[PDB]
């Protein structure tokens, strides 16, 4: 900042720097609210029990198990789609039933019920002998 | 001095370097009328 | 003029490109992130629209919706993952370039690599932590305010490892199946005798293919290496799919910029509002601004909606290309690329689909002339969808010079000699 | 009106004569090679074999065409007389086209009307609200106005795109119809 | 019936019409023009609405193009400017 400035502000003008009134530092200042969450749900009629996916949250090395999601849990685990809270990870492959995005999909399987997560088959595999 | 519409440029410090002024000639009205410096080839609607 | 007749003696293979626009990117808004950022008060304030908002969201994840829905009515149009041939020759049609290698760590071929180099986009990973967007702060990035002000990008459900899979499953059964596949159960044959039916398909016959097989490849090959070489050089070939991106991103960064506005209120900044006045006035500014920022989101949404409107209709037109020129042999003029069709090639691209039309064009015209038909012992003698041609007489047919001696099999019976106009006195062996 | 309110309109790029250049080429083209230009280069037949090829297209010998080319001919020509007297009479066969440019005009005509609403101000005239008013609350009144019509002006932009947006549906169509009909000879059912 | 069938004799040459929309007007809009007309005063007021005009002018120049665009794509289709003949006969069919 130049001696007589002493507010910073963005393109859709908030303030997004100051010069501390004490000490002359320059500090930027930014929201606390940021990421994207949805909510994977087999129907309230048929469980009250859902799973939740953070997109934009890093969750490979579950060694902490300063996460940004709301509550942790079993099968926590990271997807294409983001990190994922709530349901088990299975490695057979069937077709889409909720589509969770980049190849991903869920579903309410039986273990007792839960939700599980696999990747989606793209078709029955075939040879043809030319 | 006049009353004026201008367009300033701020860089990555917080200096000003250059600068539109909308009223010198179509070209620079044009400029301020997109919010640009830099024109692609073609025709544009300016002011009546 | 009206006695003599024009016939090719020669042809060349062509190969032309169509651009398709197939799906954009799904958005989604949060209303109270957008409008009153972290402010209680403004929070409190907006409980009375709620309905706008859900209208609103309502609307954008229609469209989200539909994009995914555009994207598999395209490409997923086989029930079966034909596997890519080990040997990509084909009777001399090198396909190589138009089918994934084993060896190279790319999972797409060498064209469909071209295509997505040739389209620039602002991010593909769907992915931005905060500790990124909080650490990187003087770059400035668009991606950064746009999620700080509540805009959110969503992944599409199938990825282009996927969607490559199948655009090269379709070469596949193609190449090796030809068009049975799609109409029923895949039924293999060798492609010199597909390429014959084709030619057959177009009123010439498949003697000409079998006798010209040589040509006819080498000709396919140089067409798809001329195709390859211009994807090479740079141009602007991908313009559609690069000006949905663009439109796109421009309609979010507009949405971000308009947060400037005063809407009439004292200040745009609800923070200076609330530290400068008391409760009373600081409603009636702040309702100001929350109805011109919902009215800035209603908006965006409609010119979204509109914008889905045009994609779904090219979509729908990208599908029906592909059953129609893909899987069959369409008899539409000008449908399929210009000229005779023969077959199509599907590839993949950024937010969309590119077809390789393969036709036949005649050419090298030679000058003939032509009798509507023929006398002989007082009988009349006409052709069928064939034309006498004197070099004697003979009867060809229109796309491909082949004299052939007239003889009752090609010729049809009807009448005497007084009726026709402009007929010839001939003989018929 | 519109014009002194800021609203103009543009010339189209191609004029009607070379429009009409076009259309005369078209036809030119089809009646002296026939179907042959549109795949590759102009190949010139007669008239008479031309026709009965396309009779032939249908299912139908060629010796019925020039066994009967006199009488298809008058027909042909009786044909055409017929639609040059109903056109010549006046109808509404070309109301789609009218309708277009109603619509255009009257879109036009109804942004300049709304100009006379308050939108809650005292007044729609800004002269007399500053004649009347000093800076501080002529500002107040003159953002009213401002807001009422940028919403006005939103308002037409949007049904404009939605227009256009049909046009150019039906101007697709247009031009497959030109491709299959014209270039060509089409089997599907009632299309041509 | 089970056993009979009809076959038509003879046969009739018919021409009909069909009418279709290709372009419609392109138009711009001046916003200063139209909200403030000749006022210095609310000709300032409305800087801070920029964006909005802008967003309006992209669209309607948008539309604009395609119009254009629509008309080529109707009506350039042949790549020869071939000439109009001096005999319009052929073969008894009036073509004046
Ligand atoms: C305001 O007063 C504070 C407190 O004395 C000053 O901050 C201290 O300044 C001294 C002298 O430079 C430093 O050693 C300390 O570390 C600072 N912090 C504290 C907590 O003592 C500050 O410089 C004064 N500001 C102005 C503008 O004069
Ligand atoms: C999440 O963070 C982890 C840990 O840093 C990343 O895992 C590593 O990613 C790098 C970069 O691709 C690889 O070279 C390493 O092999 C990965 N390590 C392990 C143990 O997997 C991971 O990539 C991050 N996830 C995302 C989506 O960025
Ligand atoms: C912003 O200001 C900085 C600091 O003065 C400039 O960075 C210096 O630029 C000079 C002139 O090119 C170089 O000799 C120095 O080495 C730079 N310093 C550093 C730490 O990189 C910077 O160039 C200015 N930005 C612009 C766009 O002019
Ligand atoms: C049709 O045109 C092709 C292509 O021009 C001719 O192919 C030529 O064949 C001769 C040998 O007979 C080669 O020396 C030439 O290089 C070929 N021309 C090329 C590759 O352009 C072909 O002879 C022509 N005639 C027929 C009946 O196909
Ligand atoms: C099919 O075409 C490809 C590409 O032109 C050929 O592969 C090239 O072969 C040459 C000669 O051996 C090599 O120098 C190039 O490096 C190869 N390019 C690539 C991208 O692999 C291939 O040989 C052709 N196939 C046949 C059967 O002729
Ligand atoms: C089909 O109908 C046409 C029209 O009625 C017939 O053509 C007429 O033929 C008679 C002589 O047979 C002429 O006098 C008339 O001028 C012709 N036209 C009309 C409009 O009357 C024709 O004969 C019928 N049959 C066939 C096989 O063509
Ligand atoms: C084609 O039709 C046109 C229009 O009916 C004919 O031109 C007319 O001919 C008559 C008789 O000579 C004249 O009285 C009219 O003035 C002409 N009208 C026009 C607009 O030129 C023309 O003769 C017909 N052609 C043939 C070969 O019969
Ligand atoms: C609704 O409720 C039952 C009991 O939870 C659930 O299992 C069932 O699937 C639902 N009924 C349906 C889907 O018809
Ligand atoms: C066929 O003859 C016509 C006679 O006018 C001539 O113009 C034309 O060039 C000839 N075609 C060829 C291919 O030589």
């Amino acid at each position: 900042f130049q001696p007589f400035q002493q507010f910073g502000r963005d393109v859709s003008d908030f303030t997004d720097s100051v010069r501390d009134p004490k000490t002359s530092e320059i500090l930027d200042i930014s929201p606390c609210s940021f990421g994207g969450v949805s909510v994977i749900t087999p129907g309230t009629n048929a469980s009250s029990e859902v799973a939740v996916l953070y997109q934009d949250v890093n969750c490979t090395d579950v060694s902490t198990l300063a996460w940004r999601i709301y509550s942790t849990g079993n099968n926590v685990f990271q997807t294409q789609a983001g990190c994922l809270i709530g349901a088990e990870h299975v490695d057979t492959s069937y077709e889409c039933d909720i589509p969770i995005g980049a190849g991903i999909c869920a579903s309410y399987h039986t273990v007792q019920k839960s939700i599980v997560a696999y990747t989606m088959s793209l078709g029955a595999d075939s040879s043809i002998a030319y | 001095l006049k009353p004026t519409t201008f367009m300033l440029k701020y860089d990555e410090n917080g200096t000003i370097t250059d600068a539109v002024d909308c009223s010198q000639n179509p070209l620079a009205e044009l400029k301020c009328s997109v919010k640009s410096f830099e024109i692609d080839k073609g025709i544009y609607q300016t002011s009546n | 003029s009206n006695n003599t007749i024009a016939i090719p003696t020669n042809f060349s293979i062509s190969i032309t490109t169509e651009v398709m626009p197939v799906s954009m990117a799904k958005t989604s808004v949060d209303c109270n992130m957008y409008i009153c950022g972290d402010s209680t008060e403004c929070a409190n304030l907006l409980l009375q629209y709620g309905s706008f908002c859900r209208q609103l969201n309502r609307a954008l994840s229609g469209i989200a919706a539909e994009q995914d829905r555009n994207t598999r009515e395209v490409f997923v149009q086989v029930k079966q993952m034909y596997k890519t041939p080990t040997l990509k020759d084909f009777g001399g049609f090198n396909f190589s370039q138009i089918l994934p290698d084993p060896l190279k760590p790319t999972k797409r071929s060498f064209i469909e690599d071209l295509l997505f180099n040739k389209v620039t986009l602002a991010d593909a990973g769907f992915m931005k932590q905060y500790g990124e967007c909080l650490g990187d702060i003087n770059a400035r990035d668009l991606i950064c305010a746009q999620k700080f002000n509540g805009l959110t990008v969503l992944p599409p459900l199938l990825t282009d490892d996927m969607i490559a899979a199948y655009t090269a499953a379709l070469v596949s059964g193609t190449a090796t199946a030809g068009w049975t596949f799609g109409a029923g159960a895949a039924l293999q044959i060798p492609f010199a005798m597909q390429m014959a039916y084709r030619f057959n398909g177009i009123g010439v016959t498949q003697n000409v293919l079998y006798e010209n097989q040589k040509q006819i490849a080498n000709q396919f090959n140089k067409a798809i290496s001329q195709i390859q070489e211009s994807l090479t050089t740079t141009s602007t070939a991908l313009g559609k799919l690069q000006d949905v991106v663009n439109q796109n991103a421009q309609a979010l960064n507009t949405l971000v910029k308009q947060l400037s506005s005063n809407f009439g209120a004292i200040s745009s900044v609800l923070n200076d509002i609330l530290s400068r006045l008391d409760k009373v006035e600081a409603e009636v500014q702040i309702d100001r601004l929350i109805t011109g920022r919902l009215q800035s989101l209603q908006t965006y949404v409609t010119q979204q909606l509109i914008r889905a409107a045009e994609i779904r209709a090219s979509a729908n037109l990208a599908a029906t290309k592909m059953s129609e020129c893909v899987l069959g042999q369409s008899k539409r003029v000008d449908f399929c690329g210009k000229g005779y069709h023969l077959m199509s090639f599907p590839q993949a691209a950024p937010h969309g689909v590119v077809f390789l039309h393969v036709t036949y064009v005649p050419s090298q015209e030679r000058n003939f002339t032509t009798a509507p038909a023929i006398c002989h012992e007082g009988k009349a003698y006409f052709p069928r969808e064939g034309v006498f041609v004197f070099s004697s007489w003979f009867i060809t047919q229109r796309n491909f010079f082949s004299p052939q001696i007239i003889t009752t099999d090609n010729t049809f019976v009807s009448g005497n000699c007084d009726v026709v106009i402009g007929i010839i006195n001939n003989t018929v062996y």
